[PDB]
């Protein structure tokens, strides 16, 4: 209790009943929103991958909570800060996750999971403290959760009823209207130190380091000696992300197109500018930024004759299975992947593929960007 | 050099009212009660967060301004119904709106447009044809009611322009019936010569204050002018706040012998203060315990009550801003002052001049004139004057310094309930 | 005696004659074997009022319940003693009734017993807020006589009515052939199942001229086309008219041509020559009286024709103005005021059909001016005689006859548009379904149409009707789509929501109210909507029957259209504030449910691998991503099925298909509309919406470039071929311009002078004004307003803006020092016209187009995608501050500019704070010594940026307008202020709040020691900078950052009030 603290945050766990009343900064608002979105997405991924009672689930969830600095263990100023984070972020996400029933459900599920986890970490004393502060062994959590869920649903309804007051705040519209579709990985626009890649290496990379989304495009570029706009962008930007320099890319594409229905002059007049912009820092931020998994999955769905997109999403399941068979991946693994695809856990499916191809049970990272994929592959060499 | 050797020191350049002796004396603020005019609306006394204006909020503020003034005028004139400005009108209809210019230049008789409010016109505009109006005086942002016809649906032709209606004067309470006449000395910045930062004119004015012992001294900004040649070219060796603190200390400490209530009004040209209108009061100076009751840091604009006499004051150069845009069919300053009084705002010009930053929510909350002031202090780059506009004594004391040469100040005597002659006498005098 | 007549219109004058309503219609006369107009006066319509008893008697003086149970005898006694005598009510009939109430007045039970008092209309009117000790509220005080009559006798729209014991009027009250009076409203009964009679339709057009002196419009010609037997249930006749008349007048000292009479006679037409406007108006009134049209159809008749007619009648002092209507009126109606031009009832008893309103209701068009309607509905061309030519037509008889024939052709076009749209049968069906007056059906706007449906429904179910008062958008995904595009009509969204969720005045408690429980039975409003939907379904099923009479097919089609229109318009009763049934809670609930449905539909379509490129409560635009039409239809059926699964009552239809679509905005696109001809083969037609350029000062070069770009986009080619062709043409045009192979006539820019050139406030920035001033200075024909100035921007070696370098073509050919400014003609004429169509294409930007044209791209350089790539909150510092000005400080010693963009400068052990050493190697001055000057410059820069923000400069988002103004107009669209130069695009802030916030954040960033050490600086550099020898610099940087922190603390953009968000 240094300067401006109080008894507003007695216990770690809370039912999130009283909205915050403070005046925070826009930077704090955005940071809290994104951090809790990362936490909830991690919760969802771990729930899909592992059994919620498993020790792996607990270890990974504790690691994520420590990384994002959220309350997980049972009043020092720092502790107070964390709790405040939790309290504000939650409501921010409420504002983000009340527009559509689907979203609401998703939010609720994740929240419940988190709450359960936290309850599992409460010592009996602390547990009783909680049960007192809110005017309330293995089975008790269930009842608590039931109550929580009731409350939360009600709250979300109320939030959906109070949406018009928030839409007028342009500052918060881009975030809240699109938080569910917000990329939460690392940045690849600024290469900084991406290493030096020779063109001769690229083919070899496509064997094992390129994720399927890029691999397919590579194959097309080496078969038809041409890619359509979508693909041109996707793949080229990926190449930028893996370290190809502008000159290098100009050579690459040049040769490829020159191998069919294109001469040098044409490449200079029609296509070169594209690549140049891909390597520039002016545009709409979709021209020089390597595309993320979500960008590839939820935007620009390929049409017939278009070889871009996410294979785990935009390819017919049966076809995908055939493709995996062509890669000689063990049948059981294929089944796993397909199951994940049926759950719309496309990124996770890709992750499983990675784990199989590199023969590592645990990859040690969460897949959210093709370039990340590549980098991890190279780290495993 | 030029200022120090001037020969017209103390010359009375303008006079109004009862003739007084060659020397003026005051009560040293003994039987004086100075406060902010207690109206329905709360006054601006502290900084308000700014730099965040939504276009919707500006639209709402402008529309409600038009609507409120039009409602008052409709009740006063017993007008039956207002009609949408944009709709065609074969017969004569009464329309409420605000004047504007169809382009970015200065308004002229062939570039006038009337924009209606959201309630009666959905915010639609219409060109105006002033061929059938025999007499008019229009400036942008002026809320007007006109009788006219729109036969083509594309050009409104006014035939009558309703006159403005000023607010009623203040009815003072008897609490100040026995108080004596109060002396007020008002001066406006800049207070230092163009090529100096020593505040010689301010020292002369402080000497005048201590000599005459006025009851109130109204000092209007700027106190550290942003257009001062030294300030713009970055030749100052001390921070702006330090120069302003030195100036305020000089003013307050130097006026200690006079015991005179000081009313400090900020200016948009104050390089050290927040550049927004309505301007909040200065808050970077804490007067000593012996001067707290004497110094009044007020906002721009300010409505002051002095023993029941209501004095309106603004540092903004309203006459210069509106003189550049007012168009008339055939005294121009008197017309502009009457426009200000009838619009009931300390800044009715829309869009504003290029030199003023307007926060429109604060403008809506704080610019409205509570009543018609007994005295209206309006410093201007234009020539000094003392005019009687609809019973209000509008005083332009000029500026204390005019470039390299000394300027002028004003002194007037106010008593509540005198004779309506609340202003006994007034004089624009040289420094 | 029984009087059978088919009624069409009704008129009520509450102020003049209380309790009397006039009904106008058709009566069959055997002596003439024809239908004639008749007016029936229904008098003695009693005021009906309902007094609501209290639970316990209340002393009005004290307002405290007395605890005495109040029977209805107490209410009767109080009314007879206190209310009756206090308001001069002599005779009345009281009764006990049971009524329901579920509307917006607090403390009225859902069902209760009321005291119904009926008393004559000549007695005074009780106050609306009347209250007594025994009764709490009074309902129906201001109910109109016509409403009481229609609801009492169950009269639903035009129909055959039988009158028992009709009387004869003492004196004529109408301009109708037959008159009758009924003493009691109960004598009028509704006959059923009989066919409507034919009606007389008169299509009216008139030519007027504006008087520059009197500022009034003088009617100079009138043409009328009359059909005496017009069907309301059959197909429109061919030809649409039988007779016609025309009247022509001289324009007040504009004498007729010498042989006007001979030419008119030779024309062998029904043309009447009037020597004055007064005679013309008298002739017109006489003809309207004699013909006696049941329907008068015109274009802008309510807003222009009728108003001008009345003004010219009262200006020329023409008697018997009321002959325009059917009732004998002495005083002209009050001006429109708030109600509007239509709700003035100038032609009382005649149905006035304005094809503008009817077209706006029944057909979509780019504009609703008569020429556009003629082009779109009749596929014809309409000739507009310029105003300056109408008065010049009085020089030759041929020109005058041409003007009169133009008026006749306009009347013919109006009648043809009315017949083609089937406005009258549709109006009849809508009136019958709703049960209102047909005149108000054809008036449109705020006139009562569906309020009457609800009134009938509630009255039939023992309700006390209220007294008369006295949407998420999925923003367009701008871009080019070479795949088929599906348009789905969601107009049935709100009625479907009302049905499915049982939203009603009786099922929802009145913050958005919670949905009614499923246990509740269907409400009245959902029941009415269900009845309409089921009726339309039944009519459609009957239509599906093969081998059916075409006449019955047309009847069923009209009925189905009317049912759909009524069902879709039902929501307005709850939503519109002016609505008689306005219920803010119900409208809010319906809107919220609509939002939910729209978002869920977007999610479904996305899950189907398709793209929703636009969405509004009325429509959904989806990207099918298919090259086959059969697959497009399959996907449409699949989308309909998926939607219907989650919402059974939401029935969707395909409104159109586009093969290609360049979309910039709803109402702003180019497309290839697909009309399928059956068997998998279709025809494509170009459709450009909202691509017209308001500004007409464009050189032919730019116009041709834009036309070619649109032609390339609207070709069936893939994206790559289109882009290649566009690049080819742009490079060709640039090379031609730079090679001087372009004809000079194509560089000419024509602009109209709307004022005297000296009267333009912005004359300096206007080139056509410059040229006009030059022309006037020369000494030839002076150029006044209305003149067209032609100019070419030429380079003359003057270092003056393009506006000043504007020259007439002859001057360019003569001077020999003048050359065409090719750079201007490529950057300011071709580039905007081309980029407004090419920028939406992904991969093409303004810089690329400039490069192709041969210019310098340096001079020309979606929230969903930003989120997909990180969002606005996860940007790097370089990208976050790339548009911010860097801190410029001039060294006091050497005077060289120092640009600061980071806290630290250099790499490795050579890294030091930026303000430690001057940028000039020969300069040893340390800016850290002059930190007072740095502070002052920082404050001045902050003042400069705040001034820039508060300048409030707005620029039009349209490339072809780019209007720059300081004035914010009160006229707003859904997107923001509407630009007053073009009236079709939004004004955007030149320096938005985000720009100022980011600038201040950047100035804080360039002085943030701690942040730079953690993020920007490396490890070895951090170690080298985290020692002594920099503590003083650290302190000075902290002090400098304190200034920007102080400024930002006073900014509202940097603070979020969580109290306002969560409540
Ligand atoms: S999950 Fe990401 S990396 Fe894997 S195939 Fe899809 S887009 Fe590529
Ligand atoms: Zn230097
Ligand atoms: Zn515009």
């Amino acid at each position: 209790t240094g300067d401006r603290k109080g008894d507003l945050y007695p216990s770690s766990l809370q039912f999130y009943q009283h909205p915050p009343t403070e005046n925070i900064s826009l930077i704090e608002f955005e940071t809290f929103a994104i951090e809790r979105l990362k936490l909830l997405k991690a919760v969802e991924n771990l729930g899909v991958s592992y059994v919620k009672n498993s020790e792996e689930y607990s270890k990974k969830l504790e690691l994520e909570l420590r990384k994002l600095k959220f309350p997980y263990r049972p009043i020092s100023d720092d502790v107070y800060d964390l709790r405040r984070k939790d309290h504000i972020s939650h409501f921010i996400l409420r504002l983000a996750y009340c527009q559509s029933e689907d979203l609401r459900r998703w939010f609720i599920q994740q929240e419940m999971d988190l709450f359960k986890f936290r309850f599992g970490l409460l010592t009996k004393e602390s547990v009783q403290e909680f049960l007192k502060l809110n005017d309330l062994h293995k089975d008790i959590v269930s009842i608590v959760l039931n109550d929580f869920r009731a409350k939360l649903s009600k709250a979300l309804a109320l939030s959906a009823r109070s949406l018009p007051v928030v839409q007028s705040d342009e500052r918060l519209q881009p975030l809240l209207n699109h938080l569910s579709h917000s990329y939460i990985g690392q940045d690849f626009s600024s290469q900084s130190n991406t290493g030096k890649i020779s063109l001769e290496q690229i083919d070899g990379f496509a064997a094992k380091s390129f994720p399927l989304c890029m691999r397919q495009l590579h194959k097309s570029l080496r078969e038809n000696h041409h890619l359509r706009h979508g693909g041109r962008m996707q793949y080229g930007l990926f190449l930028k992300g893996i370290g190809l320099t502008l000159e290098q890319a100009l050579q690459f594409w040049r040769l490829e197109f020159t191998k069919g229905k294109v001469d040098s002059e044409k490449f200079d007049k029609v296509y070169a500018y594209s690549i140049r912009h891909n390597y520039g820092k002016e545009g709409k931020r979709t021209d020089y930024t390597p595309y993320s998994c979500m960008k590839v999955i939820l935007s620009n769905p390929p049409s017939q004759g278009d070889y871009h997109g996410c294979p785990f999403r935009h390819s017919d399941p049966e076809l995908l299975k055939q493709k995996l068979q062509s890669f000689k991946v063990p049948s059981s693994g294929i089944n796993q992947i397909l199951e994940l695809v049926k759950g719309m856990h496309y990124q996770l499916a890709c992750q499983k593929y990675f784990e199989l191809t590199h023969s590592v049970d645990d990859c040690g990272f969460s897949l959210n960007h093709p370039n990340q994929y590549f980098a991890e592959s190279q780290k495993l060499l | 050099q030029k200022y120090g050797s001037r020969t017209n020191r103390g010359e009375v350049v303008t006079t109004y009212g009862e003739l007084q002796g060659t020397t003026w004396n005051g009560g040293s603020g003994s039987n004086t009660n100075v406060e902010l005019f207690t109206s329905l609306d709360e006054p601006l006394t502290k900084m308000y967060k700014f730099m965040f204006q939504k276009l919707m909020d500006i639209r709402e503020v402008v529309s409600i301004k038009i609507e409120e003034l039009g409602a008052s005028l409709k009740d006063h004139f017993q007008i039956d119904e207002f009609t949408s400005v944009s709709l065609p009108a074969q017969e004569t209809v009464t329309v409420l709106g605000q004047i504007g210019c169809d382009s970015n230049g200065k308004l002229n008789s062939k570039s006038v447009i009337l924009e209606g409010d959201r309630e009666h016109s959905a915010g639609m505009q219409v060109p105006v044809d002033l061929s059938e109006l025999k007499d008019y005086s229009l400036f942008p942002g002026q809320v007007v009611i006109m009788e006219g016809t729109n036969s083509t649906g594309r050009r409104f032709v006014p035939t009558k322009l309703y006159e403005g209606v000023p607010l009623p004067f203040h009815q003072p309470s008897k609490e100040f019936e026995e108080c004596p006449q109060q002396m007020v000395i008002t001066a406006c910045g800049p207070f230092t010569t163009s090529d100096t930062i020593t505040y010689d004119a301010l020292k002369d004015l402080i000497d005048i204050v201590n000599r005459d012992r006025p009851d109130i001294c109204i000092l209007l900004g700027p106190f550290l002018d942003a257009k001062h040649e030294q300030i713009e070219n970055l030749q100052l060796t001390v921070t702006f706040e330090d120069v302003f603190k030195r100036c305020l200390k000089m003013i307050i400490e130097g006026t200690r012998p006079s015991g005179c209530h000081l009313v400090i009004v900020p200016s948009l040209r104050d390089v050290h203060h927040d550049p927004v209108y309505p301007q909040p009061p200065f808050s970077c100076f804490e007067p000593a315990k012996e001067d707290k009751e004497r110094v009044h840091f007020v906002a721009d604009p300010c409505t002051l009550s002095v023993n029941g006499v209501v004095i309106g004051m603004t540092s903004t150069d309203l006459l210069f801003h509106m003189g550049a845009e007012e168009i008339s069919s055939s005294d121009r300053f008197s017309r502009i002052l009457r426009h200000i009084l009838t619009q009931r705002s300390y800044y009715p010009l829309y869009p504003p001049n290029e030199e003023i930053n307007i926060d429109y929510e604060a403008l809506y909350s704080y610019t409205p004139m509570p009543v018609t002031p007994d005295v209206f202090i309006v410093p201007s780059e234009l020539r000094y004057f003392i005019k009687d506009v609809t019973g209000c004594i509008c005083i332009n004391p000029g500026r204390l310094t005019k470039g390299l040469v000394g300027g002028t100040y004003a002194r007037f005597l106010v008593k509540s309930g005198a004779m309506r002659s609340t202003c006994i006498s007034a004089q624009v005098v040289r420094v | 005696q029984v009087f059978r007549f088919y009624w069409l219109d009704a008129y009520e004058d509450q102020y003049s004659q209380p309790g009397v309503v006039y009904l106008f219609g058709k009566v069959w006369i055997e002596s003439a074997d024809a239908y004639v107009s008749c007016c029936v006066s229904v008098k003695n319509i009693e005021r009906t009022v309902y007094l609501l008893p209290r639970e316990n008697r209340v002393q009005l003086s004290t307002g405290k319940d007395t605890g005495a149970p109040v029977s209805m005898m107490h209410v009767y006694q109080e009314f007879n003693e206190a209310v009756a005598e206090k308001y001069k009510i002599m005779k009345f009939k009281s009764k006990k009734v049971d009524k329901d109430y579920a509307f917006e007045i607090p403390d009225v039970p859902a069902s209760s017993e009321y005291l119904e008092v009926r008393y004559s209309a000549d007695s005074p009117q009780l106050p609306q807020d009347l209250k007594g000790e025994t009764f709490s509220h009074v309902f129906g005080t201001n109910t109109s006589s016509l409403e009481l009559f229609l609801l009492s006798r169950k009269i639903k729209g035009p129909s055959w009515l039988e009158i028992k014991s009709p009387q004869l009027s003492s004196q004529p009250m109408s301009w109708c052939k037959v008159e009758a009076v009924v003493t009691r409203p109960d004598q009028v009964s509704v006959v059923k199942d009989l066919a409507p009679p034919p009606v007389v339709v008169l299509s009216l057009s008139m030519k007027t001229v504006q008087n520059a002196k009197t500022h009034q419009n003088e009617i100079v010609a009138i043409a009328a086309l009359v059909h005496h037997t017009f069907p309301l249930d059959k197909a429109p006749p061919q030809p649409p008219f039988q007779t016609h008349f025309c009247v022509l007048s001289k324009l007040n000292d504009c004498i007729f041509p010498y042989d006007y009479n001979e030419a008119v006679k030779q024309k062998n037409a029904n043309i009447e020559i009037a020597l004055t406007e007064r005679t013309l108006l008298g002739f017109f009134l006489a003809k309207i009286h004699k013909i006696d049209p049941d329907v008068i159809v015109g274009h802008d008749i309510y807003g222009f024709d009728l108003e001008v007619l009345l003004q010219r009648i009262n200006s020329c002092k023409v008697p018997f103005w009321s002959k325009i209507g059917r009732l004998r009126r002495s005083v002209m109606p009050k001006l429109g005021g708030r109600s509007g031009f239509a709700e003035r009832n100038a032609a009382c008893g005649r149905i006035i059909c304005d094809i503008e309103i009817s077209a706006k209701e029944l057909i979509r068009c780019k504009s609703y001016h008569l020429s556009e309607l003629v082009h779109q509905i009749l596929k014809a061309e309409r000739v507009v005689i310029p105003p300056e030519n109408i008065r010049n037509a009085y020089n030759d008889s041929v020109h005058l006859l041409y003007m009169l024939e133009n008026t006749w052709i306009d009347a013919k076009f109006i009648l043809q548009i009315m017949c083609e749209l089937n406005v009258l049968p549709l109006a009849l069906q809508i009136t019958n379904i709703a049960g209102n007056v047909m005149s108000r059906t054809l008036m449109g706007g705020r006139s009562e149409r569906n309020e009457y449906l609800l009134l009938h429904a509630f009255t039939e179910n023992n309700f006390i009707v209220p007294d008369k008062p006295v949407g998420l958008v999925l923003e367009p995904k701008v871009g080019f789509y070479d795949k088929f595009i599906l348009l789905l009509d969601f107009n049935s969204l709100y009625p479907s929501i009302i049905q499915e969720y049982n939203i009603c005045f009786t099922t929802v408690h009145r913050e958005i109210p919670e949905l009614p429980h499923s246990d509740l039975e269907m409400g009245i409003l959902p029941r009415e909507i269900r009845k309409l939907v089921e009726r339309r379904r039944h009519v459609k099923q009957l239509m599906k029957q093969p081998d059916l009479n075409p006449d019955l097919y047309l009847q069923y089609d009209i009925r189905q259209k009317a049912l759909k229109l009524t069902a879709n318009s039902m929501y307005g009763c709850l939503g519109f504030s002016y609505s008689r049934f306005y219920a803010k809670p119900l409208a809010a609930l319906v809107t919220h449910q609509g939002r939910e449905i729209l978002l869920h539909t977007k999610e479904m379509v996305q899950k189907m691998n398709l793209e929703v490129i636009y969405g509004d409560t009325d429509s959904i635009m989806i990207n099918t991503n298919c090259n086959n039409l059969e697959e497009v239809f399959k996907l449409g059926n699949r989308v309909k099925s998926e939607i219907n699964k989650s919402y059974k009552l939401l029935e969707i239809d395909i409104d159109g298909i586009f093969k290609s679509l360049l979309l910039l905005k709803k109402k702003k696109y180019a497309a290839l509309t697909v009309e399928p001809t059956g068997d998998g083969k279709y025809v494509t037609k170009q459709e450009l919406k909202g691509l017209d350029i308001v500004r007409r000062d464009w050189c032919e070069l730019a116009k041709q470039a834009g036309n070619y770009v649109i032609s390339q986009i609207l070709s069936d080619q893939p994206r790559d071929s289109i882009v290649e062709n566009i690049q080819k043409k742009l490079t060709e045009i640039g090379e031609n311009v730079t090679n001087g192979t372009v004809p000079i006539t194509q560089y000419e820019i024509n602009k109209a002078l709307t004022k005297d050139p000296q009267d333009y406030p912005d004359k300096k920035s206007l080139p056509h004004v410059h040229v006009a001033l030059w022309i006037n200075s020369q000494g030839g024909r002076k150029v006044k307003a209305g003149d067209t100035i032609s100019y070419v921007i030429c380079q003359d070696g003057s270092n003056l803006s393009a506006s000043q370098r504007a020259y007439a073509q002859e001057q360019l050919q003569k001077q020999e020092n003048l050359s065409i400014d090719t750079q201007y003609y490529l950057s300011q004429q071709v580039h905007p016209v081309v980029a407004r169509i090419c920028e939406p294409i992904d991969g093409i930007d303004s810089a690329l187009i400039a490069m192709w044209l041969g210019l310098d791209p340096s001079q020309f350089r979606d929230e969903e995608n930003d989120a997909l790539l990180g969002g606005p909150s996860q940007l790097t510092d370089e990208e976050k501050y790339r548009d911010c000005e860097r801190f410029k400080f001039f060294c006091p010693k050497c005077g060289t500019e120092n640009i600061y963009d980071n806290v630290f400068d250099g790499s490795g052990l050579q890294i030091e704070p930026g303000l430690k050493r001057c940028s000039k190697p020969e300069c040893d001055a340390s800016p850290l010594d002059y930190v007072i000057q740095v502070h002052n410059k920082l404050l001045l820069d902050i003042r400069r940026y705040i001034k820039k923000y508060y300048s409030g400069w707005l620029v039009c988002e349209e490339k072809t307008c780019q209007n720059r103004t300081r004035r914010l107009p009160l006229s707003f669209s859904r997107n923001g202020p509407i630009c007053q130069a073009c009236s079709k695009a939004t004004l955007r802030s030149e320096y938005p709040e985000k720009a100022l916030y980011t600038q201040l954040c950047f100035y804080r960033f360039i002085f943030d020691w701690d942040y730079a050490l953690e993020k920007v600086v490396s490890e070895q550099e951090r170690g080298h900078l985290k020692k002594k020898l920099f503590q003083e610099s650290e302190n000075q940087y902290k002090k400098l950052k304190s200034t920007v922190d102080q400024v930002l603390s006073r900014s509202g953009y940097s603070e979020v009030n969580l109290s306002k968000l969560f409540q």
